[PDB]
């Protein structure tokens, strides 16, 4: 409508760059105000970045600025919670301002005093009626005497509880002057408009509309705004206007703060709306859920995988996460080499699945990084960056010995793969978060490899002594002729023989320092010795090797 | 408990044993299943400090 | 409105006499109108879906997050 | 022994006999739902007695009502079948009757004026099915057991944790049906308060004032009275010698003799009987002791006429000459001393500042609703109607029952509404308990709570429609005339049965029932939910609630409940658990006379558990006599403890009594942890059926029960010979001992092939008995998607080693080899939906074309000319299923594509394309299509297809009925005839029509051909008409949605074969993952014949704290044993005499069996059909609790001719070496969850986004991005990582210029991001404002 909620005159066109009766065509005529239906010509996200207003005909009480503790409106006017509520909702009048000794500021009468007062004097018993009341009294006070009052009264007396309540309210005096604050403005006349945009009204699938409860709010509040005018404009009655005008403070309290110091107002079916208060201080509410951590384009989740088939910095994916995600990279590379003729084809021919697609995708997938991630994350291991290889089987393998880090046994969990575009992303997740590069917890300095696998049990059982039977009563030159004796099927690992172990130890320098000598063990533990580069001692492995002892 | 089980899970248990065992199991169960919920709190407070 | 209530209100002894949903076909026929305003009045008297309905019956995930933006281009036909 | 256990027969290893009868699993189901429907006049039960709570109704004005007689149940619109395709709701018209009775104004009880009846329809009922099932717009909806507590007064005790000093306070709140709770608590200033529905805390005696009761009636009902008597010098009292219990004596008791108790000294035991025996009447106390009491009663003054002084005043000197003065000489003093007594009631009266009735109404009316002058009548309209109205409070005959037995009171029967001195009494056990005489009442008390199901649901909700219905009734009685206003304009079945749907299809308890096997529908209807309406939350729950208690022995399953935040609250009932008429859990028990174990049996619930004595099923039984062992162990109130043979009360049916099936399916559960045990039972009843369903070879005795009682399989309710046997249909000739003379004896049943519910698997019904072999009562003649023959086949038998690898078992996973694919093992069928919608614009009107611009024959060569696929044809992801188009109007277009036209010079017609295409990764086929369209659209020559070919699937079993019927009417006159007269040459010839033509004598036969006529010319009208009403039902189910033209559904069928990221586990909770599939070459394998397929993993099993699948493997070995030597056996043709030893002496080896084999009386062909059976080896069972020893798992390996150990060394299938120590190789079922990796694998890179925030959607079907939580945006800053960290949140979130542009540089090779504003931050920025807060782009 010309005159609605989210009208094309006042928040712009609807569709992109078209006119509401569809006579505004040809997108070169732009700022061009219709004679007819009077829309600016312009694009759609303008309705995103714009607002509107509201004309009250009676002024009200922001609900947030005294409910909220510690009720920084008692505070500024010295004044207590129940007495601004029974004033602010027409239960009690109160005075602005008196000029006779009867009375002062501050001041509260009810229905009847205030009969029994009238009828006595006359055009000096200044009073009215809640919100009018309490933005008279913020316009004629003055900040500087009272801030002096307080001053000169704070060096007389020191009582703890009185000082501390003048003190601070002291301090909200002097932030709200050098803030630059003006107290007419904590009244409310013309309210802000939500942006259509960010309260759509779009037919759903199922050929129903779904409507928004802030549509709903903003309906109830104009809806009591036109009565209040009508009332006002054919002289209503005393309490058809005092209700009316509760009627209207509600309707601002259950906009900004719904049902928080009452009922709250009754929704569609069972459940009540929710206001901008519960958007912001709730916990589905837009912080926590499109700030901090939100959906992210260029993803995945896939199952886990039980199988090394890489290195330790490389994990395995199927063909179709890169067939899903490296599709910008093919097109662009198709593009490169000149394979594809256009964008459009290329879609086509990558849909076909032809050889030159995946022979493309194998050089896209070439020395490029990717994140993977376990949820929840709670420490540094949780977030890593691989390389991955094209296999068959859609379930993205993980590497053995990040177990421990990303804390997920292989029971059945789901990973998330997540794919880095630019440049310097790929450069800081290949340097930094690469599991080569961070082997150590960020809790202590001992390595976060402590593994699981009866596998690694039966190394220790490599590292073990048995029985004295066949294959015991020789001796050996090196580790090499144990791992052939053990592998041609002649003798177990455990026969007590001499192994001429050639060991390496580092000088005060830095070099090498090479001496050979027999050592009593078996073939096992020369096995694991061989295993062992070159830059560690054998005293180390002389013992049996079981959790801390791989450990250290 | 005063009475503790005598059996083991290689000879077979009673279904005495087992009924007294599993209120305890599943207690334990359903402590480090909310306690979980209070470590994230912490861990978040945690970050939300430093 | 009003035909809206008259329409509900012929329903209502219909289904009374029957016991079935009142056919469009039947109604129009007491009406003495056609079939197509009979059947428009149907599907424009409908309450409007809430935005905050859950869309299951666990109460973790509500209808914040559920309907496509199709009015806006997509990066593919803008490249 | 039936048929289906001769067809194969389970190995017991049952120690103990079984006596009982096992119950049906699903029968509270049945059961409510009859007691919700069944006709019962005196019977209180469903509709009646909410239509005699409800009607007779009465108005304002009393001059007319509407009173209820009786209610009908129509008949089944359409059948389960067809609601099922279709879509309607199964259900049955209401009519009740109701009568118009208006009295006369004139006249005092003039009721001739207007007496009226009429039948009024209130709304539809959905029914239920033989299974359970609730078709809800055509979905298979299920209300489960909601758990909550029984209406009554529960005393409970405050334990700490909220306090001011840390003293033990007591409350007592009472739980009424439908009403507002009273809270009687004990504040710590020891008073006694009261609130009502948790509003304000009131004083204990204004209930009490307001009930017409005063101070001294209050003191009398609670304390008691104390005579004192004065002749002006002394102060003499009745004191009674058992009320001294605890009293420090201040001075020296004198009573008639000498110094009885010294000053100091405390009254004891013996100075209390010494006294006693004294028979003390009078003793003068000083004044001391009496001037600190309280009066009871008001003495008022003879001389003046005022009250000297009122009740609940200390005394003092003054009062006591005052009282001397004016001759009140039998002072009555309440007794307040110690401990025994409180003066609390004192001190409320103190508090209350309330004088009379008319101030406690008064108070009571401001405390309810605030704000509002009180007025003396509608204070006492709302306190008469608040608790003292029927048809508003009253909670049940149980909860009256509970209320009776919680007071200790001798009648269980009584009035709805509370009394004057039900308070009283409520109050003075509250005090009583206080006081420290009664216990405190325990919540986790199976006694104190109770079960709600489908027929106290649906009387809940038919309850608040009936409200709502008289409601507007009387709106529209007090205006609407009483002449010309008939009964059926008023009453509206709107109301009802918009609240009959909205509890149908969106309660919580309305949950869509898991259909993966018959295992998870029984599980899932034999639940307990405490979560939902009327009980707690998921929230609230705490760990005092979710703990299970001693008295779940028997009753609730502690091992079979979700994991999560649901643990402890929706558990499983118990296998032998029922419930009564009062809505208590009872096990069936067995009486134990002296030591006699007789044949009775009586239920008893948990308030009668925890009073007797009970033994565990473990006791020996000396062949139907005594006990062998003295000292037997028993349970008692919560403690176990070796009792004599006198001391036993009851004893347990068997061991199975307390896990429910699900859960106890294990073959071995006492040798697994609980949390293993539970994971099993989640793993087992979330299990998928495979394609070729065999039967488990460990197993338990109950499988048959469990596999008879799902209803999914062919149950025979009468038993005879089956005549003819096909895929879908099967007749049965029932035989003539149950052939009923007026019905025929022949039963169809039509196998439902191929289901559609919530769970989409394979869903069949396949016949499993042959030509000629009779069947008889409970029979199985044909299975279900996941039954073997008489048995619940879950899963699928493999061979399964325990041994590590080079990587593939590396964290409990499962290794599977390449015989697994290849035999079509572990292989279901996927059934996905997809329907195309066909809506008009407010443009232009839907059409269907099969032609589609853009489109070449490679798309439409497998399209009718309609734009349907072809039934029967294999498509692929990415194909147009239903040709769609819409009309497009004026659309404008850029310069670009306008010069490109101009180019092209092509016709581009405005026609948008909208059709339905098939999801990536989708490769299957189409089984059936469904066209529906409504009653003004056409059928366009297309669903007239379908429409011809589902009436030649029908017309079959009628068609078959009808010939039999005529053949035995034929045969029939063909007797008579030949009775009559000799017929024989000249009736094969003549034509069957032309026998009613013959004309013969005139006599008796004449009539009976006449009579035979006219019964053919009946049933060949009965078959009219039966056609005329399927042709009715046909045309009249063309229902479809508002604004919507045609549906076409498509039901697209994909193998979806077993490949490497789908989750597998066992009954003991081995739960994993496929690793990897290696050939059958790369696997182990045994010495002589029988290879690895399954290599699972060592690490996890022995810390688990289970040995479980050791045993289940060693069994398996032993079953796979005795298969094999079977088959060897049988492979040759030796002698069947010797197969028949041979199976003998294999069934005879346990050393105390439950159920003997009889195999001598069994024929050749019988011995053979077992033969056949166990060639894929003999089922072995085992009941709960009750396993076999590691003994006779050694004799069972010994006889099979297997070594004793059960371990065995293997081979490597890839360098050949031998082992160091064997390897536990055997058979084991394992089984799958649906886990699929095509349905749990999705990524995406661009598409879709929301409107608000312009972000990704989140899920499968949703089809958007993944979500990036706070955890990865911390550990993103706990690194040194700063640009991944900004290109996941903002340029690939909610910024469109920042993703365009990356995209634009991305397809042209440049890598680069150009970071820009994020739309969120603008978002939150203008919801900051919309509030009225300034922040307008601070720069620099």
């Amino acid at each position: 409508e010309r005159d609605g909620l989210f009208c094309a005159r006042i928040f712009g066109p609807v569709k992109d760059y078209e006119c509401l009766c569809g006579k505004y065509k040809r997108l070169k005529h732009r700022g061009v105000i219709c004679e007819k239906c009077g829309v600016e010509v312009t694009q759609t996200k303008v309705r995103r970045e714009r607002m509107g207003h509201i004309e009250l005909a009676s002024p009200t009480a922001h609900i947030w600025f005294l409910k909220s503790l510690p009720s920084r409106i008692g505070l500024l006017l010295d004044m207590p919670l129940r007495d601004i509520e029974r004033v602010l909702y027409f239960e009690s009048y109160v005075v602005i301002e008196g000029g006779m000794t009867n009375l002062e500021r501050q001041q509260i009468l009810t229905e009847e005093q205030y009969l029994d007062a009238l009828e006595e004097f006359g055009d000096e018993f200044d009073a009215k009626m809640g919100a009018e009341a309490i933005q008279a009294l913020l316009k004629s006070m003055d900040l500087e005497q009272e801030c002096e009052q307080l001053r000169e009264e704070l060096n007389e007396t020191n009582s703890e509880t009185k000082r501390k309540k003048l003190t601070k309210r002291i301090k909200l005096l002097e932030a709200f002057v050098q803030s630059g604050n003006k107290p007419e403005w904590m009244i409310l006349t013309v309210l802000p408009v939500l942006p259509p945009d960010l309260r759509p009204l779009v037919p759903l699938d199922g050929g129903r509309f779904a409507t928004s409860d802030l549509n709903d709010l903003y309906r109830r509040v104009i809806n009591r705004n036109n009565r209040l005018k009508r009332l006002l404009d054919l002289a209503a009655p005393d309490i058809i206007v005092r209700n009316e005008k509760r009627m209207l403070q509600e309707a601002v309290d259950a906009l900004l703060d719904n049902g928080r110091r009452g009922r709250a107002i009754t929704g569609s079916n069972k459940r009540p709306l929710k206001s901008l208060a519960d958007m912001i201080k709730g916990k589905q509410g837009r912080f926590r859920q499109n700030l901090l951590g939100k959906r992210v384009d260029y993803s995945g989740r896939s199952v886990i995988t039980v199988g090394p088939y890489l290195r330790l910095h490389q994990c395995g994916l199927p063909k179709k996460m890169a067939l899903e995600l490296f599709k910008p990279f093919i097109y662009g590379k198709l593009e490169l080499r000149g394979l594809a003729t256009t964008i459009k084809a290329a879609k086509k021919m990558v849909e076909r699945e032809e050889a030159v697609v995946w022979d493309i995708l194998d050089e896209v997938i070439r020395e490029h990084p990717v994140l993977l991630n376990r949820a929840p994350t709670l420490h540094r291991l949780g977030i890593q960056a691989f390389e991955p290889v094209l296999i068959e089987g859609k379930a993205i393998q993980l590497h053995p010995l990040v177990c421990a880090a990303y804390n997920a046994d292989f029971d059945g969990d789901q990973m998330a793969v997540h794919v880095p575009l630019t440049l310097e992303a790929q450069l800081e997740a290949r340097a930094l978060m690469m599991s080569t590069n961070n082997i150590l917890s960020p809790a202590n300095g001992e390595p976060i490899i402590v593994p699981s696998q009866d596998v690694v049990l039966g190394l220790y059982y490599m590292t073990r002594d048995c029985v004295n039977a066949k294959g015991e009563g020789m001796v050996l030159t090196g580790p090499k002729e144990a791992e052939r004796l053990y592998r041609s099927g002649l003798a177990s690992l455990h026969a007590r023989v001499k192994v001429r172990i050639t060991e390496y130890e580092k000088d005060a320098n830095g070099e090498l320092v090479a001496k050979t000598s027999l050592k009593d063990t078996t073939v096992g533990r020369a096995i694991l010795w061989m295993i062992v580069p070159k830059g560690l001692p054998y005293s180390i492995v002389n013992q049996a090797l079981g959790k801390k002892a791989i450990s250290k | 408990i005063e009475t503790p089980i005598t059996a083991n899970f290689r000879e077979g248990l009673n279904v005495l044993q087992y009924f007294i065992s599993t209120h305890g199991a599943r207690k334990g169960l359903a402590d480090t299943a909310l306690k979980t919920a209070n470590s994230g709190y912490l861990t978040r407070r945690l970050v939300d400090v430093a | 409105i009003e035909t809206i209530n008259k329409l509900n209100r012929i329903s209502r002894q219909m289904l009374q006499e029957m016991g079935r949903e009142p056919t469009p076909e039947e109604l129009a026929e007491r009406m003495l109108m056609p079939e197509d305003k009979i059947r428009k009045v149907l599907k424009i008297a409908k309450e409007p879906i809430s935005m905050e309905t859950p869309i299951g019956d666990d109460e973790d995930s509500h209808l914040g997050d559920f309907i496509e933006d199709t009015t806006l281009e997509l990066p593919l036909d803008s490249a | 022994y039936s048929y289906t256990e001769k067809k194969r027969i389970r190995k017991d290893f049952g120690k103990r006999p079984q006596v009982l009868d096992v119950p049906y699993l699903l029968s509270i189901q049945l059961d409510s739902f009859q007691k919700f429907i069944e006709q019962d006049p005196e019977g209180q039960y469903g509709l009646e007695a909410a239509f005699r709570s409800v009607f007779p109704i009465q108005s304002y004005s009393g001059n007319s009502e509407l009173q209820y007689v009786s209610y009908r149940l129509g008949e089944p619109v359409f059948d389960v079948q067809e609601c099922q395709i279709r879509g309607v709701t199964y259900s049955a018209p209401l009519r009740v009757k109701l009568r118009l009775v208006i009295y006369e104004r004139e006249a005092p009880e003039g009721t001739v004026k207007d007496i009226k009846e009429q039948e009024v329809y209130m709304g539809e009922i959905p029914l239920m099915t033989d299974n359970g099932t609730f078709v809800i717009n055509g979905t298979e909806r299920v209300i489960v057991s909601q758990l909550h507590r029984s209406p009554g007064v529960f005393f409970d005790s405050d334990k700490g944790k909220t306090h001011s000093s840390g003293k033990v306070l007591y409350n007592a709140r009472i739980i009424p049906y439908r009403g507002s709770w009273l809270d009687f608590e004990f504040d710590p200033k020891d008073n006694l308060f009261v609130r009502i529905d948790r509003r304000r805390k009131l004083p204990a005696t204004i209930i009490l004032r307001a009930l017409n009761y005063t101070t001294e009636q209050i003191l009398d009902l609670f304390f008691e009275k104390v005579i004192f008597e004065i002749r002006d010098n002394k102060l003499q009292m009745e004191l009674v010698p058992e009320r001294l219990r605890g009293e420090t004596a201040s001075f020296d008791i004198e009573a008639n003799g000498k110094v009885y108790v010294e000053k100091g000294r405390r009254i004891t035991a013996r100075h209390i009987r010494q006294l006693e025996k004294d028979d003390v009447k009078l003793i003068e106390v000083p004044v001391e002791y009496i001037a600190g009491k309280v009066v009871a009663k008001d003495y008022i003054d003879e001389s003046t006429g005022e009250l000297i002084c009122a009740a609940n005043m200390e005394l003092s000197l003054d009062l006591l000459a005052k009282l001397s003065q004016s001759g009140h000489k039998r002072i009555e003093t309440l007794f307040t001393n110690d401990l025994d007594h409180g003066p609390y009631i004192s001190e409320t009266l103190r508090v209350d500042p309330t004088n009379d009735r008319l101030s406690a109404l008064v108070e009571i009316y401001r405390m309810m609703r605030p704000g509002e002058p009180p007025t003396r009548e509608a204070a006492e309209s709302l306190f008469e109607n608040l608790f003292f109205s029927e048809d508003r409070y009253d909670l049940s005959a149980v909860g009256r029952m509970k209320f009776n037995r919680s007071l200790l009171r001798e009648e269980i029967e009584g009035s709805g509404i509370l009394s004057k001195d039900d308070i009283i009494d409520v109050m003075k056990k509250l005090i009583d308990i206080r006081n420290g005489k009664g216990e405190v009442d325990d919540i986790d008390h199976l006694g104190n709570r109770r079960i709600r199901s489908v027929g106290e649901m649906a009387e809940n909700q038919f309850r608040v429609g009936l409200v709502r219905v008289e409601r507007a009734v009387k709106e529209r009685l007090s205006l609407g005339d009483l002449d010309t206003l008939m009964p059926q304009d008023m009453i509206n079945a709107k109301p009802i049965s918009a609240a009959v749907k909205e509890f149908f299809g969106s309660s919580q308890l309305s949950q869509f029932m898991d259909q993966n096997n018959p295992l998870s529908e029984i599980t899932h209807k034999r639940r307990i939910s405490a979560l939902g309406p009327g009980g707690l939350t998921r929230e609230r729950a705490g760990f005092e609630v979710r703990d299970v208690h001693p008295t779940h022995y028997g009753r609730v399953c502690p091992i079979e409940t979700p994991e999560g935040p649901n643990i402890g609250l929706i558990n499983s009932l118990s296998v032998y658990a029922q419930t009564n008429e009062y809505g208590f859990l009872e096990t069936p028990y067995r009486k134990v006379t002296d030591g006699v174990v007789t044949d009775e049996i009586h239920y008893l619930s948990a308030i009668e558990e925890g009073n007797y004595v009970i033994a565990q099923a473990n006791s020996n039984l000396d062949e139907e006599g005594h006990f062998v062992e003295d000292l037997v162990t028993c349970r008692s109130k919560g403690e176990s403890s070796l009792f004599s043979r006198d001391q036993v009360d009851y004893m347990d049916v068997s061991t199975q009594q307390v896990v429910s099936v699900g859960a106890s399916l294990i073959p071995f559960l006492e040798h697994d942890d609980a949390n293993r045990a539970l994971m099993g039972a989640n793993m087992q009843r979330q299990a998928v059926p495979t394609l070729r369903a065999d039967k488990p070879l460990v197993g338990t005795g109950m499988e048959r029960a469990v596999a008879v009682d799902s209803g999914v399989t062919a149950v025979a309710k009468r038993g005879g010979v089956v005549q003819y046997v096909d895929a879908s249909r099967i007749v049965i000739k029932v035989n003539e001992d149950e052939m009923y003379p007026g019905e025929a004896g022949i039963d169809i049943y039509n196998l439902t092939k191929y289901t559609r519910s919530n769970q989409n698997t394979c869903i069949n019904q396949m016949p499993c008995v042959s030509l000629g072999e009779p069947v008889e009562r409970g029979d199985v003649l044909a299975d279900g998607p996941s039954t073997d023959l008489g048995e619940l086949a879950l899963g699928q038998n493999m061979r399964v080693a325990f041994m590590p690898w080079n990587g593939y078992n590396f964290e409990d996973s499962i290794l599977v080899s390449e015989r697994v694919v290849q035999e079509d093992r572990f292989t279901t069928i996927h059934i996905q939906e997809l329907a195309c919608v066909s809506r008009d614009t407010k443009l232009g009107p839907e059409e269907i074309t099969a032609d589609i611009p853009n489109v070449g024959e490679a798309a439409l060569s497998k399209l009718d000319e309609s734009g349907i696929v072809y039934i029967g044809a294999e498509v692929t992801g990415g194909d147009i299923l239903v040709g769609k188009v819409t009309p497009k109007g004026e659309t404008q277009l850029t310069p670009e594509e306008k010069l490109l036209r101009a180019i092209f010079g092509e016709k581009a017609s405005d026609v948008k394309d909208s059709s339905l295409r098939v999801p990536n990764g989708v490769s299957g086929t189409v089984i059936d299509v469904q066209v529906f369209t409504r009653d003004g659209v056409e059928k366009d020559k297309r669903a007239l297809e379908i429409e011809e070919m589902q009436l030649k699937q029908a017309k079959k079993d009628l068609s078959e009925e009808l010939q039999i019927l005529e053949a035995g009417l034929f045969s029939r006159i063909r007797a008579v005839l030949v009775a009559g007269g000799v017929e024989a040459e000249k009736l094969d010839k003549l034509p069957r029509d032309r026998w009613l033509e013959l004309g013969l004598t005139d006599e008796e036969k004449q009539n009976q051909l006449e009579q035979l006529a006219e019964q053919y010319d009946e049933l060949k009208h009965e078959f009219e008409k039966k056609l005329e009403a399927k042709r009715r039902k046909i045309t009249q189910g063309d229902d479809l949605a508002p604004g919507v033209l045609k549906i076409v559904k498509v039901y697209l069928a994909v193998k979806r074969r077993i490949q490497p990221g789908d989750k597998m586990a066992g009954r003991h909770g081995n739960k994993g993952v496929i690793s990897k599939i290696n050939p059958i070459e790369d696997m182990p394998y045994d010495e002589n014949g029988t290879p690895v397929d399954i290599v699972l993993n060592p690490l996890g099993v022995p810390s688990r704290m289970n040995i479980g699948q050791i045993l289940e493997t060693h069994l398996g070995m032993a079953a796979k044993g005795i298969g094999d030597k079977i088959n060897a056996m049988l492979k040759q043709q030796q002698e069947v005499a010797k197969l028949r030893e041979f199976i003998q002496r294999a069934y005879d080896l346990g050393a105390d069996v439950r159920q003997k084999v009889d195999l001598s009386t069994f024929s050749d062909e019988e011995v053979m059909r077992l033969a056949e059976n166990l060639r894929k080896g003999m089922p072995i069972a085992t009941p709960v609790f009750d396993g076999a020893k590691e003994a006779e798992i050694k004799e069972l390996l010994k006889l099979g001719d297997l070594p004793t150990s059960g371990q065995i060394r293997l081979y490597d299938g890839r360098t050949g070496e031998q082992f160091e120590r064997p390897v536990t190789v055997g058979y084991m079922y394992m089984l799958k969850l649906n886990h699929l990796v095509d349905d749990k694998m999705h990524a995406r890179s661009t598409g879709s986004y929301s409107l608000v925030t312009q972000q990704p959607l989140g899920g499968k079907a949703q089809f958007g991005g993944q979500r990036f939580g706070e955890m990865e945006v911390w550990a993103l800053e706990a690194y040194g990582a700063a640009y991944t960290l900004q290109e996941m949140l903002t340029v690939k979130s909610d910024d469109v210029n920042g993703r365009t542009k990356m995209y634009k540089n991305i397809v042209d090779g440049n890598h680069q991001m150009e970071p820009g504003m994020p739309e969120s931050f603008n978002v939150l920025l203008k919801e900051i404002r919309s509030l009225g807060i300034n922040i307008e782009l601070e720069d620099e």
